[PDB]
């Protein structure tokens, strides 16, 4: 990024400094214009590799994964103006600050050229997500989900620092990955077991596994006023890729210890899809779907040997366009049903019929639909994990066949009769509520025209 | 039962009027409002599929001298021999 | 429920579960009378469990051998196509929001539609007038008068007494 | 913000009596067959005075059921028992537990034997010895 | 049961844990100025026997 | 099987004072109704019955819960017990494999794919 941080910074003396109800119509506006500067210095060719400038960029050679950090920001401020006018005018406005700074350190990270910068930055968020958390937030039982929301990320990424400069001090410097041609390799000892557990456990706090992902149904569950930072805690949770970054290389050799994270990340993959049937909450409904088929992504990797790097580069966008969606279905019917409990909605289907379309596309990004974004990654799992064994169809298929039922158990929940209440939900979904909702299929299946930019090195 | 006997006296003149009240149509209540506004079989049919002909042929015209695996039609399963041929069967 | 009206809950089912395994009219209707003698055993007597024998046996023979997939006259709680029209299924008061030239139809309907409602708008001086009247204290099912003493309206106004058609 | 009784509490033997119906009217005057007495069996993390399971169950089953809507759909008041298993699911037909049905499938469970056999259509069985000689064994002549 | 049960029995004991031994450490200290002392002596001699601190 | 369901029983004289528990319910029933037809609500009926549902089941469970009996610590059964048993299918997995994949051959020669 020569100039890409330097415009979205000059964006932050604008809220405060501007008028009345303004504010709005000139923050979306001034948004969209940095979007072409994304497309256009990127996307460029691009064998091996494209070091950007200097020491603070190396362009996102391998992976591009920088468009979708930028969609965001002109996407929830249409979003959040649900309910969130109803205070002074110098406190909302902080509010839009905190979220826009979110995407300064995001967008100097997926780039970072460096470790020692990466993991400064690997920490520069939480400080903006957990003051969303604490203000103007639901009701209570926030503040030790605020606590859960820390004590995890930062308790698993303090031995990086244990890691990194025991690297740092040792061979060579971790400031370039293209300087790290010399790679000693790593055997079966009683100290390097150590050396690829704190390498690699911290990344496991993020994106969840079957243990420690308690938190990740708090947040989502207990959540800003309508599923306004929640939509930036999809890009959080997928946003630990870095481990593409370091275990590439880096003790590439230890593997047998591999197993107990390929198993635990197995049986709970299938477990935590159905641990959702009896769930009574919308904002967890997708929070546990969040879970299985982001564990997918895991096995991708540790297991090495491309067709495996091909469809996990896909299926981290995968979702995180889809869940994002999902998350704006369950932002709206809120502003009208002021409980987000599934039960209540009985007698759906008949009020709204015209955003009844997008409760079908959307749950279609489930079964997927093989000429999409989604099954064009998970069919080269399928392609890497059967030649491991016979046997990872089985537990791996099943996870196909329990989300089909999980999607259309939400879908037929909106069709029922006679509503017995209702006279507040009059509403027949103005503007807000359906042009935001489009803008996600709308470059999703754009992007399975020609799906040649989502692939990796690979 | 004689309790119910002044009910569904006045509920039928109240439900059924008002389905007196539900049927309801003056004068076919439809404005529009504003605005306004078989043999051929010349345009209807030539719109629709004459008029695709032309550019889906011209599509493989130009696709047969680009790419080098064009229309792949297979041997002439032929018993005897023919005046494509020189040579002759029994 | 009692015991004397107990009789007629099986009665009525007792020859409606036989119209199932008919093949004639004539053959069903001659097993109608030809039921009723049995029927006729215990014409009129005591309460006791003389009367509740007959019912005690009539457990078995009537749960025995019931119904092999019966007829269920379709627009029932169960049967095929029971709520079948739901593409329509009548969604009474969903004209609240129109932001006209939608509503340029129907001028004399939503003139009417609007009167109606003086009724409910004003039923509150009468109808819980009686309200903490007729209840006793916590009592029973909490219909009205009937008529309301003066005039009901409806008493169950109006979402009952505009409830919805069928089509 | 309703948060006198807002859940249950550590029962289920706190005066029990005293639990239904002050509030939560699982029960009318602790005896309906719905006391909070049904905690199953505690110590576990059931349900405490739980107004919950035990009761009455097995199916709201949507049945004709016209003195309320009152069976599934139109929410009587406060009656819940167990819930998120009985959208999908009934009461008992006119037959009974019989499994003849693994019985019905041990029709083949005799003709599993039969796949073992051949089913050569000429000539016809005469099983009584070697003399059927299936394959070749003399040359031509 | 499980999952908000038998992983909230490891985790909220850490707490439960330190909230016990915070508790042994402010609430035996109410004064007594004559039991401090006499505990900054017990420092002040175990510190020549036990290890290197002579050596 | 689920169920026989008992769907007929005994009476007279059984508990000749046990009826009116629709009293309990008509009670409710009328201030459902009274609540339901007013000519001005817009909203939603509060219903407590659903929030003494999900609050006393998603929440507050754990303060009910003790691990005094060991049918609450029986959860290892089921959790980590089939967890051992997958690695136990995996672990004599990939090297019996990898046997037949270094000592001796079995592929075929043109498996480019993988
Ligand atoms: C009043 C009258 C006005 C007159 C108007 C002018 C007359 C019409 C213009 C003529 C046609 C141009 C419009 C494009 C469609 C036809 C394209 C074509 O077949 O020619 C090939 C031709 C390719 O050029 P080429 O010289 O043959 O070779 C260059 C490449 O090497 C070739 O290889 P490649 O790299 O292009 O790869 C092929 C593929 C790959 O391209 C892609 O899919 C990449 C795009 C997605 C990438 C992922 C993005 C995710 C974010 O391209 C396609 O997708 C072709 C499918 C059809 C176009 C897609 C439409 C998108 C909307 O054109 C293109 O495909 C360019 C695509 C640009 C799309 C523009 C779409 C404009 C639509 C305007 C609105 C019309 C609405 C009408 C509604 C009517 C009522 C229902
Ligand atoms: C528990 C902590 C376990 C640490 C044991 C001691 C590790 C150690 O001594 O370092 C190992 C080694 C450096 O020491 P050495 O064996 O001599 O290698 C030659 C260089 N001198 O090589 C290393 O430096 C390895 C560095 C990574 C090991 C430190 C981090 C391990 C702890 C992370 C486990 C997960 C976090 C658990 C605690 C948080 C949760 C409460």
């Amino acid at each position: 990024m020569l100039k890409y941080i330097i415009p979205t910074i000059m964006l932050m003396p604008l809220t405060w400094l501007s008028k009345n109800n303004m504010i709005w119509v000139n923050s979306t506006a001034h948004s969209l214009l940095i979007s072409f500067t994304s497309l256009l210095l990127m996307n460029q060719f691009g064998d091996n590799s494209l070091n950007f400038s200097l020491l603070f960029f190396s362009d996102s050679l391998s992976t591009p994964l920088l468009i979708l950090t930028m969609w965001l920001l002109p996407l929830m401020l249409m979003a959040s103006q649900h309910h969130l006018s109803k205070e002074n005018l110098t406190r909302k406005k902080l509010f839009i600050t905190m979220l826009i700074s979110l995407q300064l350190f995001l967008i100097m990270t997926f780039t970072a050229m460096e470790l020692i910068l990466f993991y400064i930055l690997f920490e520069a968020t939480l400080v903006p997500t957990l003051i969303i958390i604490t203000r103007w937030g639901n009701q209570t039982e926030r503040l030790n989900a605020g606590l859960y929301f820390l004590f995890y990320t930062l308790a698993g990424s303090l031995p990086l620092l244990v890691a990194l400069i025991y690297i740092q001090n040792t061979v060579g410097s971790l400031n370039f990955l293209m300087l790290q041609y010399w790679v000693q390799p790593v055997h079966n000892s009683w100290s390097n077991v150590f050396m690829w557990l704190a390498c690699m456990m911290a990344f496991m706090v993020k994106m969840p596994l079957y243990g420690l992902h308690l938190w990740l149904p708090k947040a989502h569950v207990e959540a800003p006023i309508a599923g306004s930072m929640v939509l930036a805690a999809v890009l959080l949770k997928l946003g630990g890729y870095g481990m593409l970054r370091i275990t590439l290389i880096l003790n590439p050799m230890t593997d047998f210890m591999a197993y107990p994270f390929i198993m635990l990340s197995l049986w709970g993959m299938i477990m935590t899809s159905s641990i959702c049937l009896r769930q009574t909450d919308l904002k967890s409904l997708i929070a546990y779907s969040s879970v299985s088929h982001m564990a997918l992504v895991i096995v991708a990797i540790l297991i090495q040997t491309p067709w495996s790097y091909m469809g996990a580069t896909a299926l981290m966008i995968a979702h995180g366009l889809t869940s994002s969606m999902l998350f704006c279905l369950a932002n709206s019917n809120y502003e009208r049903i002021h409980s987000r409990t599934m039960i209540l909605a009985r007698g759906l289907q008949t009020l709204l019929p015209l955003m009844a379309t997008w409760w079908l596309l959307a749950s279609l990004t489930n079964l997927a639909l093989p000429p999409t974004i989604n099954l064009i990654g998970e069919l080269f799992v399928v392609m890497s994990t059967f030649s491991w064994s016979n046997i990872t169809i089985i537990l791996m298929g099943v996870n196909m066949v329990i989300t089909a039922l999980y999607s259309l158990y939400m879908l037929i929940m909106t069709q029922r009769g006679k509503y017995t209440y209702h006279i507040n939900n009059i509403s027949p979904s103005f503007t807000r509520e359906n042009a935001l909702m489009s803008l996600h299929i709308l470059p999703l299946l754009l992007l399975t025209l020609n799906p040649k930019i989502i692939l990796g090195p690979l | 039962t004689p309790e119910e006997k002044l009910r569904l006296q006045q509920l039928r003149e109240l439900r059924r009027r008002w389905l007196k009240d539900q049927e309801l149509s003056p004068r076919e209540p439809v404005l529009p409002p504003q605005r306004v506004s078989t043999y051929r079989h010349s345009i209807f049919a030539f719109t629709h599929v004459l008029i695709p002909v032309w550019i889906i042929h011209y599509y493989l015209k130009y696709h047969v001298t680009t790419k080098p695996y064009t229309i792949v039609e297979k041997k002439p399963r032929i018993f005897p021999g023919d005046t494509i041929l020189e040579t002759g069967e029994v | 429920l009692t015991h004397q009206q107990k009789v007629l809950r099986l009665y009525k089912r007792a020859l409606r579960h036989l119209e199932s395994w008919c093949i004639h009219r004539d053959k069903y209707r001659y097993f109608a009378c030809l039921l009723r003698a049995r029927f006729d055993e215990h014409k009129n007597e005591k309460d006791m469990v003389k009367a509740t024998q007959l019912l005690r046996e009539a457990e078995e023979e009537f749960w025995h051998g019931q119904h092999p997939q019966p007829y269920i006259f379709p627009e029932s709680p169960g049967g095929t196509s029971y709520e079948r029209y739901e593409c329509y299924k009548v969604p009474e008061w969903c004209l609240d929001d129109w932001h006209p030239s939608e509503k340029a139809m129907y001028p004399d309907y939503f003139a009417k539609r609007e009167q109606w409602k003086k009724l409910r708008r004003e039923s509150w001086e009468r109808e819980v007038k009686q309200l903490q009247e007729e209840t006793p204290v916590g009592g029973p099912r909490t219909e009205a008068l009937p008529p309301a003493r003066k005039q009901g309206d409806l008493p169950p106004l109006w979402w009952h007494i505009v409830t919805r058609p069928r089509e | 913000a309703s948060h006198i009784t807002k859940d249950m509490l550590p029962g289920p033997y706190p005066k029990t009596p005293e639990e239904r119906a002050a509030a939560a009217k699982k029960y009318n005057m602790r005896v309906e067959d719905y006391e909070p007495y049904p905690d199953d069996g505690t110590g576990y993390g059931d349900y405490p005075k739980l107004p919950d399971r035990s009761q009455q169950e097995r199916d709201p089953w949507y049945d004709w059921d016209h003195p309320d809507l009152r069976l599934n759909w139109g929410e009587p008041m406060h009656w819940d028992l167990d819930m998120y298993i009985r959208n999908r699911v009934d009461t008992s037909p006119t037959p009974v537990n019989w499994n003849l049905m693994c019985k019905h499938l041990f029709g083949f469970v005799a003709f599993m034997l039969f796949m073992f056999w051949v089913g050569e259509t000429y000539p016809a069985y005469q099983p009584v010895g070697p003399k059927q000689y299936p394959y070749n064994n003399l040359y031509l002549e | 049961l499980l999952d908000l049960i038998w992983l909230e029995a490891i985790l909220p004991k850490t707490i439960s844990l330190a909230q016990m031994k915070a508790s042994t450490l402010v609430t035996n200290q109410k004064g007594l100025i004559k039991l401090y002392f006499l505990s900054f002596l017990i420092t002040i001699l175990i510190s020549m026997i036990l290890f290197n601190f002579h050596e | 099987t689920t169920l026989d369901p008992a769907e007929y029983d005994i009476s007279s004289e059984t508990r000749k004072a046990q009826a009116e528990r629709l009293a309990i319910r008509s009670r409710l029933k009328r201030e459902y109704q009274l609540q339901y037809y007013d000519p001005s609500r817009r909203g939603v009926i509060e219903d407590p019955a659903l929030v003494r549902w999900t609050y006393a089941r998603s929440a507050n469970i754990y303060p009910n819960f003790r691990p005094n009996t060991k049918t609450s610590l029986l959860g290892a059964l089921f959790g980590i017990g089939p967890l051992v048993f997958w690695y136990y299918v995996f672990k004599t997995d990939r090297d019996r494999k990898e046997k037949l994949i270094q000592e001796g051959k079995l592929d075929r020669t043109f498996n480019i794919s993988y």
